[PDB]
């Protein structure tokens, strides 16, 4: 035998051994799971659920721009909703995360936006378009108007993308708590703890807290070491949450007004260019139910300990090789850790 | 039996320009539409006898 340690006979052969070590694996990672399970639904929800809403918002402020067109600027229309569907849908891919140039974003929804407004709206009467799109930039039509919404939008979808961003890696370390591989020889003194008693014929003898204790801050070193990081990542989200709800739902009236703006430099503008040419309270609930999770990491051997059947009293307990009256006394977690300070600065520099 | 003369081809939405589906058969008394799975609303569909 390579763990059961035979002081006397034994009831079982290397082959069980082996069984006992898979069982002993198995145990491990329900244990975890059980620990993790609350934890990773609660993220899992509010992810889903951010998700949609975020997604809402972008429809509903869809649907505004694409009605208000049709209601003040029915000239403009249908291009006019060409051109908010390829801006909105570039916002929401950016929302998820996709590499979208929030900038080229406003430039192309303007670029878009100036031509029609000169043909149908200043001077009534395809090949002469690129010309237009230029003079918009070249001559400053719209005025501060598309920095200014640059600003605004690129201030609340980046601080958004990244509390997505929290969410999920939060998500992705929970998931990976309980498919922790251990060492060998953790395994072996978890087969020890928890069944090796069965081999020396004993039925329902419990092994000591103690020798719990020591197994488990034997092989949890490296896991403990996750609880500052994961302490840091709590409190910089609960900085985060402390946006872009309002900045996308008064959009409409700045683009307006910035038609308007255009509009009226149109005597100088036609002549130049003829000659040239409950969310808050959702995510408030959140990081007050996070901060429930914030010792996670560091009683997670107590728990262990505390759901593994073990004598407390350390009385006629199992010490791993013999029944006794009294007991006598990296790379993923380096990964995890990695992901933590990673998304922890990216946390911290937002606010 | 019904012989399809103008089997509808997949059709490609450009600038939000709504693009009809055709369909044309003969011998045929009814045609309907039957889009992802469930048919298609009586006033949806436009016949031509
Ligand atoms: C869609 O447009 C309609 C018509 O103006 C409006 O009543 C509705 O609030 C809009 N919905 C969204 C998702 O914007």
């Amino acid at each position: 035998l390579q763990v059961c340690l035979p002081k006397g006979p034994t009831c079982c052969s290397r082959k069980m051994e082996e069984k006992y070590q898979l069982t002993a694996r198995l145990n491990m990672e329900q244990l975890l799971q059980s620990a993790s399970m609350e934890l990773k639904f609660l993220i899992i929800q509010n992810a889903a659920v951010f998700q949609e809403a975020f997604e809402i918002v972008v429809r509903h402020a869809k649907n505004y721009t694409n009605a208000m067109f049709k209601n003040n600027y029915p000239s403009l229309t249908p291009q006019a909703f060409e051109f908010v569907g390829e801006f909105f849908t570039d916002v929401s891919l950016y929302i998820l995360g996709s590499d979208i140039n929030v900038d080229d974003m406003v430039n192309e929804l303007f670029d878009s936006l100036f031509p029609v407004i000169y043909t149908q709206m200043m001077n009534p009467g395809l090949d002469i378009n690129e010309c237009l799109r230029g003079a918009r930039r070249d001559l400053k039509v719209f005025g501060s108007f598309p920095k200014l919404i640059m600003t605004q939008v690129s201030k609340s979808l980046q601080v958004t993308r990244i509390f997505l961003q929290a969410l999920n890696l939060g998500i992705e370390v929970i998931n990976t708590t309980d498919h922790l591989k251990f060492s060998k020889d953790c395994g072996r003194m978890l087969t020890r703890m928890w069944y090796c008693s069965y081999c020396q014929g004993l039925m329902m003898v419990k092994p000591c807290g103690g020798y719990c204790n020591v197994v488990m801050q034997g092989c949890m070193a490296g896991v403990v070491e996750i609880d500052k990081y994961w302490r840091e990542y709590i409190l910089s989200l609960e900085e985060l949450v402390n946006d872009m709800e309002n900045v996308l739902l008064g959009l409409f009236s700045t683009i307006h007004d910035s038609i308007q703006y255009v509009q009226k430099n149109g005597g100088k503008l036609t002549t130049t260019i003829g000659k040239l040419c409950t969310l808050s309270s959702r995510r408030r609930e959140l990081i007050q139910k996070l901060k429930s999770f914030i010792n996670f990491y560091s009683a997670l051997p107590g728990y262990i300990c505390s759901h593994s059947p073990v004598a407390e009293n350390d009385t006629l307990c199992w010490n791993g090789q013999e029944l006794v009256e009294r007991y006598s006394q990296e790379p993923v977690v380096s990964q995890i850790i990695d992901k933590l300070k990673h998304i922890n600065q990216l946390l911290r520099t937002m606010s | 039996l019904p012989h399809f003369i103008e089997e509808p081809e997949d059709a490609y939405i450009i600038k939000s320009n709504p693009i009809a589906l055709r369909c044309k058969a003969r011998p045929a008394m009814q045609i309907f539409f039957k889009c992802n799975g469930e048919w298609v609303h009586q006033n949806e569909h436009v016949s031509e006898e």
